[PDB]
Formats: C-alpha cells, structure tokens, sequence
RNA sequence: UAAGGUGAUAUGAACCGUUAUAACCGGCGAUUUCCGAAUGGGGAAACCCAGUGUGUUUCGACACACUAUCAUUAACUGAAUCCAUAGGUUAAUGAGGCGAACCGGGGGAACUGAAACAUCUAAGUACCCCGAGGAAAAGAAAUCAACCGAGAUUCCCCCAG
RNA sequence: AGGGUGACAGCCCCGUACACAAAAAUGCACAUGCUGUGAGCUCGAUGAGUAGGGCGGGACACGUGGUAUCCUGUCUGAAUA
RNA sequence: UUUUGUAUAAUGGGUCAGCGACUUAUAUUCUGUAGCAAGGUUAACCGAAUAGGGGAGCCGAAGGGAAACCGAGUCUUAACUGGGCGUUAAGUUGCAGGGUAUAGACCCGAAACCCGGUGAUCUAGCCAUGGGCAGGUUGAAGGUUGGGUAACACUAACUGGAGGACCGAACCGACUAAUGUUGAAAAAUUAGCGGAUGACUUGUGGCUGGGGGUGAAAGGCCAAUCAAACCGGGAGAUAGCU
RNA sequence: GUUUAUUAAAAACACAGCACUGUGCAAACACGAAAGUGGACGUAUACGGUGUGACGCCUGCCCGGUGCCGGAAGGUUAAU
RNA sequence: UUGAGCCUUGAUGGAAGUGUGGACGCCAGUCUGCAUGGCUUUAAUGUUUGAUGUUCUAACGUUGACCCGUAAUCCGGGUUGCGGACAGUGUCUGGUGGGUAGUUUGACUGGGGCGGUC
RNA sequence: AGCUUGACUGCGAGCGUGACGGCGCGAGCAGGUGCGAAAGCAGGUCAUAGUGAUCCGGUGGUUCUGAAUGGAAGGGCCAUC
C-alpha cells in the first residue's frame, strides 16, 4: 500500500472544484519513494518506502531512532 | 544539513567543519561514505572541542 | 422435591416406583460421532488420503493421539559473505470464526428539493469496510469572558429559528 | 393480583399478601493471601520537521467572502518564559 | 367518473363477503372555551411523582429610527405650515377546532437514477480434452512409359488422389407454402429447401459480469428478460398527470 | 461462408486481395487505481488500427476548411 | 561558455629630460607609461545564485549476466554490466479531451413543425 | 431675439392609476436662484413612446455601526455606476 513507513501518510480523500465549483471525488497521495539508507550502526542499507518529509524527518531525528519506532511498532523493514 | 566533516572532500574538505552541503550530497554519499556526519547539536561540541 | 412415573403426535408393549438411588426441578461434573473458523493434506460441506507416535498371552492391518497459518518470545540451527544477517526446525503463549442494536474510524451515492438545471440540496444520509466496549467516544483549558468574572468531558432545557 | 374448574368462586384447586430456605456454582461489594505493579522525599525536566507560512482540498451554522479558527496532500519552517 | 354537454356507441365495475384512502408529531396563527389579569406561564429538573417545588425563560405592559439615540413620542430636514410610523381597545396559558410550516402529510401507479450483491446449467466468443460425416462422382500437383525436342518445351496413354470440389443419408441449418394461433408446441408439424472433409459439426469441463461481457455486426446474445441483466437496498424516488 | 434464438438470409457482415497508418520491443495497443497479463515465449516478410473488397482495365483535379506530420525564429500564454 | 549583488583584480567628498597608435571622444591633445632620473559603467578574481554544454557516480531505473536463499522464469539479498541526476512518481499547473458523465435545448400557435410574434 | 440655469435641495394638502411591485398629476410651505419696471412665471421640453425589479459589486460622501478597548476591516445610510 501507499503507506509512507515513517510518517504514516497514506491517500486521503478530498474535491476538485471545477470555476463552476463542480465538485469530482479525487485523492491526494502522498509523494512516496522507496530508498537504500545507510545504517552503518548496522552495516548494511535498508529500503524504506518514505515520502519526501519522511525522508525529511530521517534527516532530522536520525535514522536509528526512526528505525526505533517501526520496530516499536512492529513494522516489517 | 550543516554536518561535519571527517576526511579532506571536495570545495570543503578539512577534517572537521562546519560546512551546509546539499541534503542529497549528505545523506546519500558522504555519511554513507564516512566523510561527514550531521550536526545534531551534540554532534558541534565533539568537533568543537578541537 | 416426591406418589406416582418411562418427552410430543400416540394409543399399545414391556417396565419402574410409593418414605426415599421412581420421575421431576436446580448447582457442579461426565460423555460429547461427522461437517462447519476446521487447523494433518485434499475436497463437489457432513467425504478421500496421510506422516509420526503409541495399541494387541490371535503384537499383521485397522483404531486412537498429534502435525494449518500468522504473531510474540526463546532455544537450537544458519546462505550469497567470514564475521553478521536473511533463511530453516522446535517450543511456549495469543490470535482466527459467529453474533440484534448502540459506539468510534476508513470510504461514500443518487433519486429528490431548487417548481428546469450546473453552484447549493438530499447528506456525511443509504450503503461497503475496519475496530472495540459494556457501554463507546469525549475530558483536566495554549477554554470562554470582557477589565467584572467563570473554571475538564458528557447529557437535558433555554438562548433562537 | 391472576389463572383454572361442566355458566360469573376472597372461603374447590393453583396462587396472592406475608413469613421463610441453599448442599453446590455464580454476579456484586468489601476483607486479605499469591503474582505482576509502583508509592515517598530532595533536586530537576516541561512534548520541532512542531507552531506559523505558500499551493490544493476538507472541517467549523459560515458556500473565500473583509474570514478569524481547526485538519493536512504538497513544498517550507520558528521562538522556547 | 369526466365534461360546455353523456342513454350514450366515452371511463370503471361478472357477483358477494372481508379489507381498502385527510393521519401523527412539533411549530405558528385564528375561532370557541376555561383560568387569571397589567400581568400571564413556567422548561428541563427535584419529587412526598398527575401534587408540591423549580420563573432559567417566553409572551405582554412603548413606540419611532437602518443605527447611535430619543421616548408618548420619534423619524424625516437647516427647519417644519408639515408628513410617515406611533400615543386611545389587554394580555397570557391551557383544552377543542379551522388554516399554514416541516415531515411520505389524502390513498394506489411510473418510465427511470444510485448502492451492494447473484448469474456464461440458455446464448455469444474463446481455452482444454474426447466423438461424428451411409453411398456415389469429379480426376489438380506429382509419377512411369512411349512419341517428341540438341536438351527443355510439348504430347499420348497409364498411374496418382488434390478441393472452404460435385450428387446424396446420418448430422448441422432454416428459403417457400399450408396447418396451427384459448396450439400437440410461449416458436412447432407436414411437403418441398441449403450445407454435408469444413470458416464443418458434437459430448464433457473451463474463462470473460452489467455502461461491463461477447458480437463474420443485427442493438445480436449474456438463463422464455436487453438502447444497459437479475436479486436486495436508498424506497413511501418524484408524479403541476389519471 | 456469417446474421436479427422467436415477422428481415439479403444487395447486409465476413472473406482472400489492395492501400494508408501506427509500432525498434520494457513495442504500439488492450484489461488493470497497482502489481501484473494479453500483444508473443512473436520482433518490421512482425504486430495493431483504419478504409476497400476475387479477378480484369483502372483510380483524374483541389490542402482554402477540419484533422494529421514536420517546423530550436518571433508574438500571446499557467503554476511559480 | 555564460545572467547578477556585497569581498576582490577599478577610483574619490627621489622634480625636469629622449615625448610615438586607441579614448560614445557633433569632428583624430609634439600629452602620459614601457628600461631607466636627486566605497563604478568601459570589465574579471573569490563567492551565495539561474541558462546552456561536456564529464563523473553516489541517489533512481534495469522486463542484461552470474550467485544465494532454493531443485523456484515469483520476490529479496548479493556481485556486475548498462542507463544515470535523465527516466519515473507525488503536489501544483497551461493545453487537449464525446473516451466518459450530468444536464439544457422557451412560450404563444385555429394540431404540431417551418414562418411570425414576445 | 436679450438675459439666463428653476433640467434647484428639502417637503407635500389632495388626487389619478394599478392584483401587487409600481407609475402619474399637484397647489402650497421652507431654504437659495433666474428673468421681469412690476403683477408674475420657472421643480426641464405642446402632451402621451425613448425602457429593466432584486441580488452581487464599484465609486464619492457620511463619527451612524465597529465582536475585550482604541483604531481599522466589514456593514448601514445618502448620492451614483
Ligand atoms: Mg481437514
Ligand atoms: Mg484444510
Ligand atoms: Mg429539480
Ligand atoms: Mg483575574
Ligand atoms: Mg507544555
Ligand atoms: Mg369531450
Ligand atoms: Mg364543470
Ligand atoms: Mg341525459
Ligand atoms: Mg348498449
Ligand atoms: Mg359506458
Ligand atoms: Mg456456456
Ligand atoms: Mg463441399
Ligand atoms: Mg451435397
Ligand atoms: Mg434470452
Ligand atoms: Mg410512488
Ligand atoms: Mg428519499
Ligand atoms: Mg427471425
Ligand atoms: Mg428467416
Ligand atoms: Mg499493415
Ligand atoms: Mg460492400
Ligand atoms: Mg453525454
Ligand atoms: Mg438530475
Ligand atoms: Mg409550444
Ligand atoms: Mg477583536
């Protein structure tokens, strides 16, 4: 599924809105990626399907915690 | 993304500086190469230090 | 508890009981074929076939027990790659399916109304889905007030069509 | 109260009011035993990819309207008594 | 019943019996009636539970002006000789009724639109694996041998056995007619007719699903249903029509 | 040869033949939110799409309109 | 190669001898330098930043090859070749869009349509 | 033909005409103005066609409103598109 394995974000439901304001069901997904990060407190690459912000937050936090949770949380990985 | 440096590297190289490389330049070659690494704060005391 | 009983259509047969092991009622046990989540594999549900263990002063073949999957944990094993991982066996736990509404969540119509019809309405309704409890949810102010003050959430009547 | 009995029964029957009863198993309260759990004082700490913003939607009675406020798919991004 | 008008040859009714259509709730206003009266009445809730408590509140006693504001006045204008709306009559809460609002809102009736399901035991096409075609004709390529060429060509016999080839049963079709039309039959019977070694025909089993399938194409077929299947649901859709 | 099972078997559909056009293969194209599958265990003498319809003799003029193919200039033009 | 600011390689609020091209100089200075003599436009070095072109690998692709899980044309891991900041995807955005959907398409009227009328 | 801005602002007894929205006629009052010596006349044109509701919005004016308070936005009112 299109579920971002760090932030949790997944499809949501919204309009369209035509200048008429017709309004057709559409979903916004989110911008998903899957990629190798490095580790090395591993030694070893992990493929993690991530958004961009996902990414962003692994920046940030840092892997290891992010991969704290997950295994908190028992996704797969 | 500041990070610090390990080895020389590039317009920047230096064993350890304070430098503001490109995101995908730091998290996709040099940390997963070993010649940065970021600066969380705690990480700009250790190279702060000398 | 008891003088009468062996469910009904439903007589009959053969019985059982009367002062306490007749029946009947209640509590707790026992037995509980096969199919069905079905869980040993299969399958046109109620059937076909196994591996391994047990079992026979007539120790063959049959009968019985166990062997699904996933999760967590442990143990033992263990590639490309030596380390290490993935992989593999066993084990202990728990899950699975069903079920009236109420509840929270993911999705979510059109008829219809507008005296037509797009915005708008019907309506976050119907319906599909996931999940849980005896209730659910919500909740301990980054809330209101208006310079006076109030003091979580929830429900009822007002405020007011 | 009510039902039944060869027609309409307080006194025929079964009940009713009322007073009583549990060998066993259980719901609920307390009281403890066992397991798991933490209490207490001193000194600290005070929730960032967040608040806010841009784009797109959605929620708020409120249709973007002069539109506060809330949620976030997207790109961003603080202060810290 | 419907109509300008119906014995009407315009509708409806074979007959009887039973059932079958202006309701309910909440708002609002009017009439009646009752209580009290410049006041009337409580809502939830408490409850010794139709009591009693509870006046939060609602209506009325003041109007005018968009409003600030003023007030038996006020607004208009610089200002009214003025003018507009007001100042004189009582209200309010129950109970019964007439209307209206919101609801299915007097009852029955669509063709349809949306949602979730069930259907390829009919039929369309396709996949896989098995079966069928009495009897009789025609005589393609090729072959052989003579003739014939310089050798080929070519030619005669004989041989060979081609084809969405021929005639014709089984089998598959459905051109004509009559019969049948409350059938023998919700599509057949009889006499004739087409194909009949092929793009043939057939048994079993499989796959394709509803704005989707399949279609040698007719809008054909998808279970006697098809210009959007069937079953359940939204649902008492809506019906200015009968 | 096929067709409106059940009022139309035909001059309709199909057909071999013809032409245009797409497609260089992870093909175009189709089913599919996607994974994937068909196209094809094929590869331009292939495959899809469209029109025409054995064969014979042939298929003339018009690119202004609409469409398609090509066009690294310039004018106008979205978010930002 | 190259657009554009601040720092930078440009200018402003040992005298005199030998004296020669250029100056947007309406329309050409025997004047200055070459060895020697008691806080900018005419443009370019360090940057923070676009446009184009080459190169690289390290995200990303691989419906090439080999290896292991594994007797497995799925997937994953691994090595490697190819491709390579492209491709593809998310959000936003201009174009196209009967492929698909919802709808509209007046009334009068000597029937209706066409005409005419409003 | 001369001079001119009464094609004026606030009002309006009383009427006509419309289902209604509306439309029309009007002496007179107040302020200020023109022509006339003056009485006077003038609130557009000899009259009856020359037109468009509401909504949404623009503009100018306006101490009327201003979501704690001062402002402002926005609104109202007057004029106008
Ligand atoms: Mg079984
Ligand atoms: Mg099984
Ligand atoms: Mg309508
Ligand atoms: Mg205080
Ligand atoms: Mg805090
Ligand atoms: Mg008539
Ligand atoms: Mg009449
Ligand atoms: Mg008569
Ligand atoms: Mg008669
Ligand atoms: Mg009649
Ligand atoms: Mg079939
Ligand atoms: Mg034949
Ligand atoms: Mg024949
Ligand atoms: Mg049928
Ligand atoms: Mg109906
Ligand atoms: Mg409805
Ligand atoms: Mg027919
Ligand atoms: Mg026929
Ligand atoms: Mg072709
Ligand atoms: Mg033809
Ligand atoms: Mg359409
Ligand atoms: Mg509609
Ligand atoms: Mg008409
Ligand atoms: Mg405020």
């Amino acid at each position: 599924s299109r579920v971002c394995q760090v932030t949790g974000k997944r499809p949501v439901t919204g309009n369209n809105r035509s200048h008429a304001l017709n309004a057709t069901k559409r979903r916004f997904l989110p911008n998903l990626h899957s990629h190798r990060f490095w580790v090395e407190s591993e030694k070893r690459f992990v493929t993690l399907r991530v958004s961009a912000k996902g990414m962003r937050v692994i920046d940030k936090k840092g892997i290891d915690t992010v991969l704290a949770e997950l295994r908190a949380r028992g996704e797969k990985y | 993304m500041q990070v610090i440096l390990l080895d020389k590297v590039a317009n920047l190289g230096s064993l350890g500086d304070q430098v503001n490389v490109k995101a995908g330049y730091a998290r996709n070659f040099l940390v997963p190469q070993g010649k940065a690494v970021p600066a969380t704060k705690k990480n700009i005391e250790f190279f702060e230090a000398r």
